[PDB]
C-alpha cells in the first residue's frame, strides 16, 4: 500500500538553530537517511 | 475607581533540552518562574484528527 510517507519542517526548524548537542545532532542522521531512502528532494525549490 | 504581580515575559527560545522558561515579576504571593517542556517532535502534518473515548483489545478462507 501507498498510504503515506510524511516528513517535513525538520530542516527549517531544527538544523543548526551543552550536553544536549548529541540530542540535537542525532536526528539529523536519521532525517538524511530517510531523505536518501525516499529519494524525494524536489519538494524544495 | 476605588503588592500585585506584573506581566509575564516572552517565551524564551526553545533550548536543546525540553526546559523552556517564563518569568513573572512582583512589581506578593505566587510563582516567579514557570519551566515547561518543548521539543517539537511532531514533524509530520496531515490534519486535525478526531478521537474516541475508549477502545478495547479485541472485538473467503479463514486463517
Amino acid at each position: 500500500e501507498i498510504l503515506s510517507a510524511v516528513l517535513s519542517q525538520e530542516g527549517i526548524n531544527i538544523l543548526t538553530h551543552a550536553e544536549a548537542e548529541l540530542m540535537s545532532v542525532v536526528p539529523v542522521f536519521y532525517v538524511f537517511h530517510y531523505l536518501e531512502t525516499g529519494n524525494h528532494w524536489n519538494i524544495f525549490h | 475607581n476605588c503588592g500585585q504581580w506584573g506581566c509575564w515575559s516572552s517565551w524564551s527560545t526553545c533550548d536543546a533540552t525540553y526546559k523552556r522558561s517564563r518569568t513573572r515579576e512582583c512589581n506578593c504571593e505566587g510563582e516567579k518562574r514557570q519551566e515547561e517542556d518543548c521539543t517539537f517532535s511532531i514533524m509530520e502534518n496531515n490534519g486535525q484528527p478526531c478521537i474516541n473515548d475508549d477502545e478495547e483489545m479485541k472485538e473467503g478462507c479463514p486463517q
